[PDB]
RNA sequence: UCGGCAAAAUGACCCCGUAACUUCGGGAGAAGGGGUGCUCUCCUAUCUUUUGAUUAGGAAAGCGGCACAUACCAGGGGGUA
RNA sequence: GUAAGGCGUGGGAAUCUGCCGAACAGUUCGGGCUAAAUCCCGAAGAAAGCUAGAAAGCGCUGUUUGAUGAGCCUGCGUAGUAUUAGGUAGUUGGUUAGGUAAAGGCUGACCAAGCCGAUGAUGCUUAGCUGGUCUUUUCGGACGAUCAGCCACACCGGGACUGAGACACGGCCCGGACUCCCACGGGGGGCAGCAGUGGGGAAUCUUGGACAAUGGGCGCAAGCCUGAUCCAGCAAUAUUGCGUGAGUGAAGAAGGGCAAUUCCGCUCGUAAAGCUCUUUCGUCGAGUGCGCGAUCAUGACAUGACUCGAGGAAGAAGCCCCGGCUAACUCCGUGCCAGCAGCCGCGGUAAAACGGGGGGGGCAAGUGUUCUUCGGAAUGACUAGGCGUAAAGGGCACGUAGGCGGUUCAUCGGGUUGAAAGUGAAAGUCGUCAAAAAGUGGCGGAAUGCUUUCGAAACCACUGAACUUGAGUGAGACAGAGGAGAGUGGAAUUUCGUGUGGAGGGGUGAAAUCUACGGAUCUACGAAGGAACGCCAAAAGCGAAGGCAGCUCUCUGGGUCUCUACCGACGCUGGUGUGCGAAAGCAUGGGGAGCGAACGGGAUUAGAUACCCUGGUAGUCCAUGCCGUAAACGAUGAGUGUUCGCCCUUGGUCUAUUCUGAUCUGGGGCUCAGCUAACGCGUUAAACACUCCGCCUGGGGAGUACGGUCGCAAGACCAAAA
RNA sequence: GACGCAUACCACGGUGGGGUCUUCGACUGGGGUGAAGUCGUAACAAGGUAGCCGUAGGGGAACCUGUGGCUGGAUUAUCC
């Protein structure tokens, strides 16, 4: 434009849709799961992923992955939630957090165990 | 007089690049004649002659093939006489070449002429 | 009670305020509110045929009562098929 | 809470100001509160006395002042939203009274109808503002938490009193909600002070010590207060800090991993252990303390620090990653499962990508993950982008505001510019030194600004006199499907009539419906009617665009050329607005040949709501209104200046030297350059520059929803989000 | 100084409209996505009847048809 239109008429910004607007930019916020179940993702790739529908405490429903192999979850169990979705499975935008409230770490895990809640292996 | 100054540095621009010996300006004013004597006493032209300045006026210019690009500013700049020298580094492209022809109440002069008499005043323009 | 049938209520003038909708004419007195008697004193006018005091309207200060359209007369209103 | 009664910055006049500094004058007499007074009242002139314990020392009062604060006003600067266009009625102004310390519609009365608003009032939403913090080659963006300056508030509303100062966080009165006592009549309370507790939350600390220092209140002091502060406690929350050793060491030990099972087979690995040295940090034991913070004196910190001693490598290394982006690879298990994933992608029997072993890489008392900000992102482009074919030129104009726009001479000093003065708080950023060793300070610079004074006079603005090159007129020549009105012409189609004539015509890929012996098609002449105007004729012409075609006449708009004519910058663009605007459609009345949505029939086909055939309504035409849209396209906004040529052509003029040149004017073709992602554009640019407007910011959702305006409707315009 | 249950102003409270938002709602729409189902074959080639724009009508459904416009279609040694 002419310095006189961007005098009279600014410059606006490019809009983009927030990511994860249940956080309420939050970093976690803490749930209580409503269904524990699994979904299958979308093609090319084929599995049983464990997701869990979670009520969030500002009165949000999500949809959070349960990541790792195997879980202790059942309905109305405690979960912290952060974000970041799984780009298998659409509508699925949170994850759980291991080793913090209900949901346990996994023993036995060695390798990138923090990700996982999973305590260094004592030497005996 | 913004335009017409415009008007007559991009013609001489333009036969510049063309290669030509010399041009016709009109119209005129006092102002383009004193950023001429400028142009002419830094190299970039020959010579210019100006043609009945009090009735109806007209100036030919004698070129060399030495200057790259003439502007004149379409719009008012105050430049005081510390703030040459920032002014010319951001304005002209090489930031080495050229001159910024300023009008101050001294007179119509390079910008490094306004620095040592510390003057300052409007922006006209620049050539490199 | 078949059903507010019947009754009760509203009711006048002046001022404020008036919605949905509309064929832009309406709806509309929509709805909802306030004041109203008398005495004195000013102001205005009554196009005063007894013009230096009489009527009408308005301000302002007072007076009495439960009550000032005191009797008589005199719309109930709104929403929706 | 507050979007301007606030804040930042600079000013002003119509005010007050306890304590503090400095002058001058006074400090007299009665009464009242059970008793008195520096308490209250009265008289003069305003007051108030205490102390020979504080006797010329305090205190008070009045008048002049300095200083410091406070009140009031004001210029400039300081959100989003028009899918919010009108708002105001003490409102805007005047007069006169009142009120205030003080100007003032601050408000009573009277008078006028003003005031604010498309340069965005009012409505709605959000928000304390600043210094500054984070980021960033300058600009910007986000934030306004700590700390400091200003403002606002103190459970929620409303008030005033006292006072120099408050409409007062830990004061008073009233109303409200909540709550605690109550002997039941009634009372009491307000952590958004410091600690602390419930609650909410992903999440944020001790119910600590001392007034030693600094600051503050009271007191003549001595002192007394001070959850201001100072200092300890909790928390890897942050910080370019320090440490976890320094050497040596080959039985290359054991053990782990890999291996034609290569060179001690390769590697963990000189790694460990062992041996020698040093003990920072932390640990333990002591000793001086006018070491230091503090001095006349006073030390919470301080169970510290400092100094000395004991001891023994002793007490101190993880987290992420290793397919590519991206530094770092092998074995086993699994077998599109389990799982991984920032992106691209991995896994379906030899997976460097999943999980474990082994090895390795980066950072390191941290390191990853999530959230949030800036950068990369020139991905809202001022710096620094675009719109022919990718998102994006408004259908086209006219014009309001606004923006932008020729020459000379003279004047002036508002902008501009030079210097001086005032201001720009401190802290922070930058420079530098010293200090310190994860810590501080001084002096500068910066603070790009505003006010005042005095210079300058080129530019912008303003004033005056002039100019003619841009715009506009006139005179004289022209061209034109420019527009509107009124007349008129012929060809052809259809229908009808009359002669002659007799068998089909029409139509298809092939057929059939249809039409024809009531005589068609065909042939001659005639009649009626509507619509469109062949040839000319087209890369021609005209119009702003949409558009405009037979001919004549009337009325009329614009354009071109020439001039030793006038006039004198009167110009360009154009938000909001206004007008014009194919076709289809709508309303009323006409008209209706041909064509033809709908529809009927005949066919094709698996079906055929089509394409083909045959009938054919609205419509297509006229008059008057509405609508306001098109691939309304050159998919190219309007304008101005400049840039090598060649070939044509429209309409003029001049020169001609018998056939052409020159110069304007529009319309085309080609091209040197230059430009372009490429195709291509190229004096009618998409070139070299500029002015002004419109528009774009990944795809889909979507030109959809909602709302407003407009329309008789059909719909149109502005136009989202999940 | 009272003081008057004297006027004014005024909070709370009552009441009637506006402006601007918002909870819930029988039912009825739209959009996005998906393995594979049913019906057809509309577009891309002249895509089998060139395609597309505005507008109008018609149809299970893509779509078809008129009308004006566009080329962002292919094919095809100008002739008084
Ligand atoms: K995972
Ligand atoms: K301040
Ligand atoms: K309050
Ligand atoms: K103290
Ligand atoms: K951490
Ligand atoms: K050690
Ligand atoms: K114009
Ligand atoms: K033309
Ligand atoms: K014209
Ligand atoms: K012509
Ligand atoms: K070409
Ligand atoms: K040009
Ligand atoms: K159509
Ligand atoms: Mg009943
Ligand atoms: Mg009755
Ligand atoms: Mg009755
Ligand atoms: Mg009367
Ligand atoms: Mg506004
Ligand atoms: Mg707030
Ligand atoms: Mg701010
Ligand atoms: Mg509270
Ligand atoms: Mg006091
Ligand atoms: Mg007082
Ligand atoms: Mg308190
Ligand atoms: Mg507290
Ligand atoms: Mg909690
Ligand atoms: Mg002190
Ligand atoms: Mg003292
Ligand atoms: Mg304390
Ligand atoms: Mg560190
Ligand atoms: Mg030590
Ligand atoms: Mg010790
Ligand atoms: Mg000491
Ligand atoms: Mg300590
Ligand atoms: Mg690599
Ligand atoms: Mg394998
Ligand atoms: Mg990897
Ligand atoms: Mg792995
Ligand atoms: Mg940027
Ligand atoms: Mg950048
Ligand atoms: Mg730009
Ligand atoms: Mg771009
Ligand atoms: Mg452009
Ligand atoms: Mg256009
Ligand atoms: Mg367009
Ligand atoms: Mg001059
Ligand atoms: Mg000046
Ligand atoms: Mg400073
Ligand atoms: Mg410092
Ligand atoms: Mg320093
Ligand atoms: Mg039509
Ligand atoms: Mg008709
Ligand atoms: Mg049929
Ligand atoms: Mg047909
Ligand atoms: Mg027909
Ligand atoms: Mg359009
Ligand atoms: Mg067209
Ligand atoms: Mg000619
Ligand atoms: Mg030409
Ligand atoms: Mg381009
Ligand atoms: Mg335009
Ligand atoms: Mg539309
Ligand atoms: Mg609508
Ligand atoms: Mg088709
Ligand atoms: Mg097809
Ligand atoms: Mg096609």
């Amino acid at each position: 434009p002419t310095f006189n239109q961007l005098i009279r008429h600014g410059r606006e910004e490019k809009r983009r849709t927030d990511r994860t607007r249940a956080l309420d930019k939050c970093p976690q916020k803490l749930g209580a799961c409503l269904r524990v179940s699994t979904r299958t993702p979308k093609k090319p790739n084929s599995a049983l992923r464990k997701i869990a529908k979670v009520r969030l405490s500002n009165r949000h429903d999500i949809f959070a992955y349960i990541p790792g192999e195997g879980h202790n979850l059942q309905e109305h169990s405690q979960v912290l939630i952060r974000g970041g979705r799984v780009k298998d499975l659409p509508g699925v935008k949170f994850h759980c957090i291991r080793g913090v409230k209900d949901l346990m770490g996994i023993p036995g895990r060695r390798r990138g165990r923090s990700k996982y809640g999973a305590e260094k292996p004592k030497s005996i | 007089g913004r335009r017409i100054l415009n008007d007559a540095l991009r013609t001489i621009v333009n036969a510049e690049r063309r290669g030509k010996a010399s041009v016709e300006l009109k119209p005129i004013s006092t102002v383009m004649s004193s950023f001429l004597r400028i142009m002419k006493e830094k190299g970039y032209i020959k010579n210019f002659q100006v043609h009945d300045p009090h009735r109806v006026g007209r100036i030919t210019v004698d070129l060399q093939g030495r200057v790259n690009d003439c502007k004149a500013l379409t719009y008012r700049q105050d430049v005081k006489a510390k703030e040459i020298e920032e002014y010319t580094e951001r304005t002209l492209p090489t930031r080495q070449w050229g001159y910024v022809v300023v009008t101050t109440p001294d007179g119509i002069l390079d910008h490094e002429e306004a620095i040592k008499r510390n003057v300052g005043g409007q922006v006209l323009g620049f050539f490199y």
